[PDB]
């Protein structure tokens, strides 16, 4: 008779989502991971749950304790693990708890910046054990309690979305039959960018410049109209260089980038209009 | 935003009381709310507020498991279930909204204070 | 046996608070952590206190010595721990001491920049032991003796504020009654920013420009008044870059940012006034 | 005894963080190495999963796990979880997560229209091809939905090679023991030029086009003073460009366009002078 | 782009079906395609889609090795081979294209949905 | 009874000054020597114990006290390290180090500022009744040409041996609260050649050319040229800022820019005080 | 009596990059091979024995002599990759290791972008004097370059090597004739690729300094002056452009001197214009 | 703008040897750029040998199996391919190409200025 | 910024003296103050000053627990309690104010020096 | 710029001693740049001794084998080479050069302002 897969119950605590790198399509997540399963019963001092911390956890693994490696699928490099703890129950129960900080990757489309929406995901999967050996029974997510989002870069929208799926790998389908599927937890945090800084400091002043760019037609002579249009051209270049110094690095154009091109277009159109009157 | 406490009254030692705070105004979450107390001739001390991470609640060292903070985000309300009351708990219980700062335990970081609800525990 | 919680006495020495990252809402703290409790009495060489350093700390733990892991709740990644020591007294007393350097996060509101005030906090909590097993009995804070603050970026205001609270975790109430509460130390340092480089190099020249912006109306012709208003517009854009190039990255507007928008507004108002005279 | 045949599978999750001046790029992925070792006893005589720090305990106890080096890696790669799958019949399956900075010859002279070949070179660190040889290489790359949002555009399937590297410093040390088995993996990609087309080539074009409009001015005083203003604009655009564009020891298409902008103004200036005096 | 499902019908418990999805329009890869199902008075739930790296396929927790997603990139088609069908699998099977987002499992990130193919498992 | 420790510090490099953090990088070697408990060594000769082998000797009872760099910022990067064990009990500990060190750094006189680069060494656990520093020797780099260097080292290294009395741990035990501290100081002057020729000189030529506006014939000419010079001073101020180190105060260069703003604002007030 | 161990070294230089002008450092990726003869041993099948990475430590704990060889001019601990030991039955020991380190040396950038550099590597035993361990020889293998056009640095000539003895004065008091250490020095000579700075800095600056004298062709004094201030603003804008690209240095380069010449030319032209009107 | 010229090919018996030579003339900086390739009738052009990236190393195709050796004469702008223990499988036209670009010395796409070729015929 | 020492004099070996330094002017803290000594034909050597961290005080290697630095921040005064005086302690004791600086022990970093107070230890 | 002058050479028997001296006169800012070299007839100019980078260190050629010592006397701007246990192999013209620049204390090309030389002859 075959032994049943080990049901693992996971809880994820998300303390912080920050340090978004637009070009690399990465974000930093600080939190805690809690994993619970029923192992083999054991003797604990006084028949009370035993606490095993950090470097002592290894001593238990060398001695035969089963602690499966759970991998963050979308982590970029090894996550910085803080303190870690095992809570060993005499009835077999095991509770693993560790603090983490890692750079996570996901598909990030910033074409609508500063009015872009993002989905921050965390993907967890056993590194070596298939779903015939280890399966995720459930997932709970606890996120930060925010007082005021005004002071925050991102605005979290709704509760955390979770999924428990099975990943079938075609490579290792040959390794063994029905042993190629892995249990996977997916956690998703939806957020909208705070556009307050870009509204007042990028869209509004650029608007006042594009509005003032058409006022050159109210000049008396052709010599005055033209020389002022080149001054506005220099201002749009100076504003483009001001935006570049702040705006994130991207392989495409944002709403703000399109407004700068519109500013160049407006001046080049105004210049073509001044020439189409004199000669 | 105006805050209003209720539920206070006379109770015997070992007894229970359920305080309630109603928030009316520019408020987007009940997380910003926090319970405080002030006994005659004593400073305004922290009682209970929500913890930073989900599932956590911050309680003062005197609470010792006896009080519980609950919330009804739909009704814009927070409740303080007080059990196993000792005469030391006699004070005017205040409900304040966290104006800012970066210390949930500091009264200075709270304002829009209510009128208060008097709790009297006897012997 | 003695089943009461272990009273742990803590001292924190703050050597430096520096490297504030406005966008990440983090700051670096260098200092020392001192933790003290009374364990089981022991025989030490010559019945004198015994010094156990760094790697030997581990050898004692493997051999049964109880050294609980205390976590900095608001640390961003594993703190760089330097030297660590243990002092084993024959009377049972245990004194743990360690040097630390860590990036700490907290709610930082920079909307009043450069006249912003900050509260630098350190949150300490046992990683695994609840307050029925381990409770903090007291907290003492020692800060640096400064000669001259003129040379410093931040100006520390008042003594260190401390708290000892209990954190009740709802995800824990699924095991045993009264075992879900944890003892927590909160340390707070209040500081005001040094507005030197910001009054003289950002508010003062910006003031002189906004003041000189109204002196375009005293020009004789409409051709002179207009061409000078575009020059001032170019200067406010050139000044907006100068600020962006130096000032910190934020998801909102500061006092200086509001002054730049005022500078854009003042010129756009002056331009509307010049047009409201000619045509 | 015959060399040990090693079968390799490489999973490329991400290629990012290109450093133009250092000629490096970051690769996140998995490395799967499979060979047949000596038969052994495993619990319940079933495959055995040995993870991370436990691998070291098996090596100390005599298990042969050869070190496979990434030839073009820059510094030690960040190795995540590592695993060994041990079979009683001798088979060993080594799987590990890696993140590394890889160096390659990168020519950015055609930027933003440059094409790159991202390579991964794998070779046993100590065992020559008489002891250890690579029998095959399989490459699995990311399934892309939309490349519009990506900096690089992958073109074609991964190209693989298995070659032998002969080292001269190993001759006169031992005969026919100086050759090493090498796996080469190549990913071809074309840069997404959308940002540079609309934000660099187009506005610069509108400036170089507007630079010749100076000849339509009536007086010599107007024609000259406006040419110096355009000169200041090209310097202004060159400093706008420099602040964004990658650091290189040569000139790109964009850099050549800026020099063309300087040339066009200096030519226009020589033309204005060749009319008055 | 337009999506069109076929292959559904009446099957006995333990039986098999092979669903097919044809795409026509602005589509350069069958990778963006995903199978979903919707039983009367129940939410549209994820069934199967391609995994991020080559050789991987994402299946819902109820699939339990019974269904297989295959593709014919030349014919611009995806197929869902359904085996060991249980009456719980009775639903209208939809084929959607990942309209964006960054979650393969969320139907919100899918668009250009087909009319659907009714699958009825009997007893 | 206290153990006399003799220290030698070799300073290979002082570089990577961070003005805002008030830190600097130091590469060197630390040599610590004391006489301990006599031993038996292979062949009764001095014994070299390197890197990972030392940890084995410590576990086995060898006393190697932890000496802390008081002003280090984070753990220093320790390279190779070794012990030399003599049968008479003599112990020589030597290690290569690279660390970020902090000290009070006043950059108000930049680019003509002088700095004192210090290193403070103190035992982490042993008071001076147990461990005291008997002496300190400092060896610094032999420089061929300082023209190519950012900093100009002035004089020999200054050294001190002091006792640090702590008021906390005064109650822990009587006369057990004092610690032995070594202090090493390197004095250096900044090389101002880049800032003289590229900042002070061109700014001078601009402030000099700013007064040439008065030579103009009309008021329309005098004013429009003053705004052009104003734009140039802003242009020079944003040129300066892009190079200059980040500071919470103003430098000599910053004061010269304010003088440039002042000169133009004065000249502008002078032109207005003629027309209306 | 008691002859020192002759150690033979081979250094492979894969890459020289990441020059930091202000720190006077550069990054080197390569391999280090060191060989010496030890006591003969029994190896499985009387064929050489390969011991690599963490297993080397197990052999050292068990008594194997593997001396620590220090890179004298390294800045911080070099990132060591894989490392092995080839132990021969005949007694020979071969240590190979992959490294990446930041190396310091005297770097003069006053002639930038036309500056020449000598990239050096200095190797010395950390604890053993030349009475115990001496370097018998050094062999240097460098990268085979196809096209240097795409490279920042241009390697000139073969690698230069030296084997010297370093006498330490702090060690004279310690023991007689035990204060000397064996040192390997490796030098790579290179010239900077000035293509980017010729076409993007010297050439446009030249066209500006050339156009600066064209103001004298303007009819009136009001035109000549107002245009000279515009050129002044251009030289400041160009100085700001160069600063944002050029490396951080405590002195002036050829490009920096050209900018000062540009400021001088305008100030001279301004003095010439004034010396005509009033 | 270089010209490549192969020689040394011919008819040899199985087990025999040949020494191919390639002469480079033109805008050629180094012989490191040069690589040997082969093409049998109705078969693709496959890589044979080229210089490795690090000094002392040479890259050889998996069929070479120690039998062929690449040598160079940087002064004469010559590369030589010493072919020993020739099998009939080695019968092809051997080409000498120059690394025009890319970053893969094994790919023939990254090679240009190809010579006319030198036919080698190995008889069983 | 004027400094004035007092409390010096003639003492027998083993005796005690309490030196006092009165500060007046541009001083907001007694922390910048340090004691120094200078015997005829000998250099000015450091004696005692406040340590960087709270509770700490820096003493010269010759002090050997005998001297104690105290302060009265109200009267802008520092005191040096000298006990178990040896003839080697005979010198003119100076009180200096740290003109900023970055080395507490270096006399060069001190300005506003007082006239000095002579302590003569006899035998 | 500067001028260098060697002295102290001559005829000595094997096992004997000599003390070479070098006098520097000019815009020399330190005695650290000075280095001793030797040149035997029909042989290349080889490095003998110079200062080490770190304080307390001196760089000596592999043939010195503890026999020679480099000294300085900074003030009078002079360096000294104390040569003991002289062997006939040490017979050469000893030169004193000032490091002009570069970044290699051992390479004779990074030197300059060389003196006339001082002949040292070691006999039977």
């Amino acid at each position: 008779v075959d032994a049943r897969p080990v049901d693992v119950s996971v809880s994820i605590f998300i303390n912080k989502i920050y340090g978004v790198n637009t070009l690399e399509q990465t974000y930093k997540v600080d939190g805690y991971i809690v994993a619970q399963w029923t192992g083999k019963p054991r003797k604990t001092p006084g028949d009370k749950p035993l606490i095993v911390e950090n470097t002592q956890i290894e001593r238990w693994i060398n001695n035969g304790l089963w602690v499966p490696a759970l991998e963050f699928i979308n982590v970029v490099g090894s996550p910085d693990t803080g303190n870690k703890r095992l809570m060993l129950f005499p009835d077999g129960r095991v509770i693993y708890n560790a603090r983490f900080l890692g750079s996570f990757s996901n598909d990030m489309d910033f074409r609508l910046f500063p009015f872009d929406r993002q989905q921050f995901v965390l993907e967890l999967e056993p590194f070596s054990y298939n779903n015939q050996q280890l399966r995720f029974s459930d997932i709970q997510v606890y996120t930060e309690n925010i007082d005021n989002e005004e002071i925050d870069e991102w605005w979290i929208r709704g509760k955390a979305s979770t999924h428990i799926s099975d990943i079938r790998y075609d490579h290792l389908s040959s390794v063994q039959p029905n042993q190629n599927e892995f249990s996977r937890i997916t956690v998703r945090i939806d957020a909208v960018r705070n556009p307050s800084y870009y509204l007042w400091s990028f869209i509004l002043p650029l608007g006042l410049i594009i509005a003032a760019s058409w006022s050159v037609f109210w000049l008396e002579s052709f010599s005055e109209r033209l020389q002022t249009s080149f001054t506005c051209m220099l201002t749009v270049v100076a504003y483009a260089f001001y935006t570049s110094n702040i705006l994130p690095r991207l392989p495409y154009t944002t709403v703000i980038d399109q407004m700068i091109i519109a500013g160049y277009g407006s001046i080049f159109a105004a210049i073509l209009l001044i020439i189409f009157a004199h000669h | 935003v105006q805050l209003q406490e209720s539920g206070g009254g006379l109770v015997q030692a070992g007894g229970s009381l359920r305080l309630s705070c109603a928030a009316s105004g520019r408020i987007f979450s009940t997380n910003v709310m926090g319970w405080f107390r002030q006994a005659p001739g004593k400073e305004r001390e922290f009682v209970a507020t929500v913890g930073r991470i989900g599932g956590s609640t911050v309680y003062a060292d005197f609470v010792k498991g006896r009080f519980t903070l609950s919330r009804d985000n739909a009704k814009n309300m927070v409740y303080l279930q007080m059990n196993s009351l000792k005469p030391e708990d006699t004070a005017v219980y205040y409900c304040g909204a966290r104006i800012g700062g970066s210390d949930r335990l500091a009264p200075e970081n709270y304002g829009y204070w209510g009128q208060g609800t008097q709790v009297t525990v006897s012997s």
